[PDB]
């Protein structure tokens, strides 16, 4: 089946290319190291794709057992670990100590609630063994990915010196692995690198801001996480841009000592200092003195419009006229202090009803109109 | 990489090609297929190959209801073109219900309004043309000689 | 207005800051919440429906 | 005949968002429920200080009252017990009035004879025979000797 | 090589030139070299500018305001023709 | 107001740090009770 | 001169026409400023050519664009001063890379094509 | 280099070019506003 073919291909790749990477790692513990680095940084994408295939097959099989955990658990590796720790046993959902280390407490509650009253039937033995071998192979490939990322972190000093200087070596290895290579990452736009490894975390009733979406491995790097949250997202963008530059240098093997790395990290630190700088001293405006005499104010179309807007209207003029002697019943239960006066009252001197002056219509501001048009 | 250069050149010189654009999707990597390729592709043309490619991408992302809706739209928009019936039946077998798969297979019956050239669509898309392909078909004298 | 309400229901997940004040009843402090009118109309229609 | 009037002390500020979202998805379209629950998770601001309201609900939302009522209904199911709830609400095709029973038998079947919830102030009216009251007292005093 | 300028700089340069010309005209009026500007009167503007005097002799007022409008229009046309 | 908002900040931070106070089994019991009630009442979920 | 690596460098005569076309495209909103936008357009397959500046201390920050162009079959050309390129782009800030984008039935078409030919006449 | 100022029409080197623009269109009423600001600053009393 698909699982068997994917597992066979993964084993064939690991017996040759992963073995070559292992020998290269053990050598430092004419076949230059560059080809080993490149084949490892392509192996990461190969194993990611085969793990995606494995995750799809596991989803297809487990939909019979639990057709809801896909939406509840978006991460593929987290899905595989969850089904490994669950299997056909859904009554195990209560107080799983092993589920804590994989899933956050917010979503363990949701998966337990869903499994309480789910319609998924229990799988048979053949499905159980198929799923178990699939999960075992998936976790083995995940371990292989972890080992190869450790190898790339070790080789960070050689593959991308400047980019390893800018950010953490682990972050650099992860971003090159997810991007597909040093060349593959260097060809990507700066606005895309910061989106690398941005898992679609599902909101568990919380707001989207709690999820922190559009956040990548750069957002979780060492330097970015050392900033106040209100200054985090912006910081990430900056770092991403500079990271891109490093790749666009490192992919062409320039400043192998890292001179561009320092020339970018110092300006990153400068930008961070400027953003975090204490606010300047701002004098307070003394209250203006009371006015006397006359100040000449112009008239014209604007003055006419403002006078029409703020002028007394006929219905408003009739509102504040209260009839002497003739008592009126208060038509506003919620407040006795409000009355229409002559408006609607007998003896008001108006046989017809006082019309509405549309010059006093309530309308939104210009900036509110702009925002509404944007939100449309 | 040379295949990518050739595909880019072909798209540049021969736009509005449904089959070329759909196959270019398959050249593009999964992170770059839905995000950028399919949107501009749908903007370029609405070929049955376009809708089939969108449905196949959704199936590869296991968006079952979205893939089924796009497959229905593909069926409505064009019949017996692009050999999409085989892909729809495969999706039903692997993702849809057995009754749904049977209904999809029945709707693929060779008839003048729907799936009249289903074998012709398979030959044009899945490359079913052969010396014995015409012999297997009813039109032994005509189809075998006309096709490869 | 209904189209904007439906769009906000379907897509909007992040909202603007809502202010808080406290009415003093000399026995307890009742919270009063200030919400933007744009979201207020959507919430009012949602409550009515 | 024993009455208990009390209130859920912190039902406003001790409603979990995930549980509320799950329970609302039971009664309303999941998009609407997710929108409401995320609306209850916004930043509360005042002067120079603001925080992220992630645990409690915000009573100032226009739909919040509905939420509270729904949540209170859940509390009723915890207090009344589903069967007794069905005994007071009545059949779904023929629901009863506010304080009425389909027949005397179901009225006298269970100790809980009357129950109202208001917003957070629950008023329960039990009737007890001598043996039932004695058994309840013994069960209480078993774990709380006085 | 000739160098372009951004739209912001174009707007700022045009605004500065217009403000310079307006200040020039205003200070020319200050020093008496220029008569104070007359209100621009059209048909709608007639009863607002010359309302207290249009009742004296309406046809003369109409002739005067039409003459002013035609003077502005013909100044525009002759500027265009001289620029041709 | 300042004191109450400081207390609320501490409460929210404690909730985030220590996780939700409602356990999985209690949530399951509550949700199952609600499901049983809704099914017993033949209730149709509110459409969009 | 200052950038000996810029093999496809345009002469003084070609730079004037290039900047005039860039400004006209900016008037028609057919121009994308910055290396990231140029890369995005190339990946989208909507650009036709790239005009880049030869003055940048981490010069390789633009060196990714030519190779990608060879991947996407798109002409590219180098310019002397980044400030002049940015001024032609409508931005006071210096710009080191800009791209010109395709629009259906664009009035600039012929001019675009003409400049395209010049680039192919400049290559070797 | 040598560039012609679009607002002045004089041959100016490109090294100062951008700066030549920034202080090229500087509005003299900005100088007036700075002068009145410094005068009101010196008009304060302790």
């Amino acid at each position: 089946a698909k699982l068997w073919d994917s597992k066979m291909f993964a084993e064939i790749m690991m017996k040759i290319e992963e073995y070559i990477s292992k020998q290269a790692k053990a050598s430092e513990v004419a076949a230059p190291e560059y080809r080993v680095i490149v084949d490892a940084n392509n192996l990461t994408v190969e194993i990611e794709n085969e793990l995606n295939i494995i995750h799809k097959f596991i989803r297809d099989k487990y939909s019979k057992r639990f057709p809801e955990l896909e939406s509840l658990v978006p991460n593929a590796l987290d899905y595989i670990r969850t089904v490994k720790e669950l299997g056909n046993s859904l009554d195990k959902c209560k107080n799983n100590e092993n589920l804590q280390q994989i899933l956050t407490n917010a979503t363990i509650m949701v998966v337990s609630v869903t499994a309480s009253t789910t319609q998924g039937q229990q799988l048979s033995e053949e499905e159980l063994e198929r799923l178990e071998e699939a999960c075992d192979m998936a976790l083995e490939l995940n371990a292989s990915k972890h080992r190869i990322y450790e190898y790339v972190e070790s080789r960070m000093s050689f593959i991308a010196p400047n980019l390893s200087i800018i950010i953490g070596a682990s972050t650099a290895a992860k971003i090159m692995g997810v991007a597909g290579g040093l060349t593959n990452l260097s060809k990507m736009p700066a606005c895309n690198i910061m989106l690398l490894g941005a898992q679609r975390k599902t909101l568990s009733g919380f707001s989207s801001t709690s999820v922190l979406p559009h956040t990548g491995y750069i957002y979780h790097s060492d330097i970015v996480q050392s900033l106040p949250p209100d200054l985090r997202r912006k910081a990430a963008r900056l770092v991403a841009a500079k990271c891109t530059l490093a790749a666009r240098v490192d992919s062409f093997h320039e400043s192998t000592e890292g001179k561009v790395g320092y020339e970018l990290k110092d300006e990153i630190e400068r930008k961070f200092d400027k953003w975090q700088e204490p606010p300047p001293v701002k004098q307070v405006k003394p209250l203006p003195a009371p006015l006397d005499g006359q100040r000449k104010k112009r008239g014209g179309r604007r003055y006419r419009k403002m006078k029409e807007r703020l002028g007394l209207t006929e219905i408003r003029k009739q509102a504040n006229r209260m009839s002497f002697g003739e008592i009126e019943e208060d038509a506003y239960q919620e407040d006795l202090g409000f009355s229409l006066g002559h408006l609607g009252k007998s003896g008001s001197g108006r046989v017809r009803q006082t019309q509405v002056n549309e010059a006093t219509k309530a309308r939104i501001s210009k900036t509110l109109q702009r925002t509404l048009q944007k939100q449309s | 990489n040379i295949a990518n250069t050739l595909m880019a050149k072909a798209l540049q010189e021969c736009p509005n090609s449904g089959i070329l654009w759909s196959e270019a999707i398959f050249l593009e990597a999964r992170p770059q297929r839905r995000t950028k390729s399919v949107d501009a592709l749908k903007k370029c043309e609405h070929d049955p190959h376009v809708l089939l490619a969108v449905a196949k991408l959704f199936w590869s992302q296991r968006k079952i209801t979205k893939a089924r809706e796009w497959f229905h739209r593909t069926v409505k928009i064009d019949s017996d073109l692009g050999d999409a019936w085989a892909f729809f039946y495969k999706f039903e077998l692997q993702h849809g219900t057995e009754e749904q798969q049977e209904e999809v297979r029945k709707r693929c019956e060779s008839a003048e309004p729907r799936h009249g050239e289903l074998w012709c669509a398979v030959s044009k898309d899945i490359a079913n043309w052969q010396k014995k392909i015409g012999d297997i078909l009813r039109l032994v004298a005509g189809r075998i000689k006309n096709t490869f | 207005a209904l189209s904007r309400i439906k769009r906000h229901l379907l897509t909007q997940r992040a909202f603007k800051e809502v202010g808080i004040e406290f009415m003093d009843l000399y026995s307890h402090l009742v919270p009063v919440y200030d919400v933007e009118p744009l979201e207020k109309i959507t919430d009012a229609y949602l409550d009515q429906y | 005949n024993v009455m208990l009037e009390s209130r859920f002390e912190k039902m406003y500020e001790k409603i979990d968002l995930t549980l509320l979202n799950r329970l609302l998805r039971l009664i309303v379209d999941h998009n609407i429920a997710d929108y409401m629950t995320a609306k209850n998770n916004v930043v509360i601001n005042y002067k120079d200080m603001n925080h992220t309201n992630s645990y409690g609900i915000i009573r100032g939302l226009q739909f919040a009252s509905f939420i509270v009522q729904y949540y209170g209904l859940v509390m009723d199911l915890l207090v009344l017990g589903l069967h007794r709830a069905s005994e007071m609400a009545g059949p779904p095709q023929m629901p009863n009035d506010f304080l009425s029973f389909q027949d005397i038998a179901t009225e006298a079947a269970h100790p809980i004879r009357l129950f109202c919830r208001y917003i957070d102030r629950i008023h329960i009216f039990f009737r007890f025979t001598a043996d039932e009251a004695r058994d309840l007292i013994q069960r209480y005093l078993t774990e709380h000797p006085d | 090589l000739g160098v372009y300028l951004t739209k912001k700089e174009q707007k700022k340069l045009r605004r500065q030139t217009r403000r310079e010309a307006q200040k020039e005209l205003q200070e020319k009026v200050r020093l008496g070299l220029m008569p104070p500007p007359e209100p621009k009167v059209r048909i709608s503007n007639l009863m607002r500018v010359l309302g207290t005097e249009a009742v004296q002799d309406p046809t003369k007022v109409e002739a005067h305001v039409r003459a002013q409008m035609a003077k502005r229009q013909k100044a525009h046309e002759e500027a265009n023709a001289a620029r041709k | 107001t300042r004191l109450y908002l400081k207390a609320e900040q501490e409460r929210q931070h404690n909730y985030l740090k220590d996780g939700p106070y409602i356990t999985a089994e209690e949530a399951v019991a509550v949700y199952t009770t609600t499901v049983h009630w809704l099914e017993s009442r033949r209730f149709s979920p509110i459409p969009f | 001169d200052v950038n000996p690596k810029a093999y496809p460098l345009a002469d003084a005569h070609l730079t004037k026409k290039l900047l005039d076309l860039v400004q006209q495209s900016c008037n028609y909103k057919q121009l994308r400023k910055g290396a990231n936008e140029a890369t995005k357009t190339l990946n989208r397959g909507i650009s036709e050519f790239i005009v880049m500046a030869a003055d940048a201390e981490p010069l390789e920050i633009i060196l990714h664009l030519p190779l990608l162009c060879e991947d996407k079959n798109v002409p590219y050309v180098f310019v002397r001063s980044k400030q002049a390129l940015g001024r032609a782009c409508g931005v006071s800030r210096p710009v080191i890379a800009c791209s010109v984008t395709i629009k259906e039935g664009s009035q600039l078409k012929q001019q675009i094509q003409s400049i395209q030919q010049s680039i192919e006449r400049l290559l070797v | 280099e040598y560039l012609v100022s679009p607002i002045t029409g004089e041959k100016i080197p490109a090294s100062k070019m951008q700066e030549h623009m920034r202080i090229g269109l500087l509005d003299p009423r900005w100088l007036e506003q700075r002068d009145r600001s410094i005068r009101e600053k010196q008009s304060d009393d302790e």
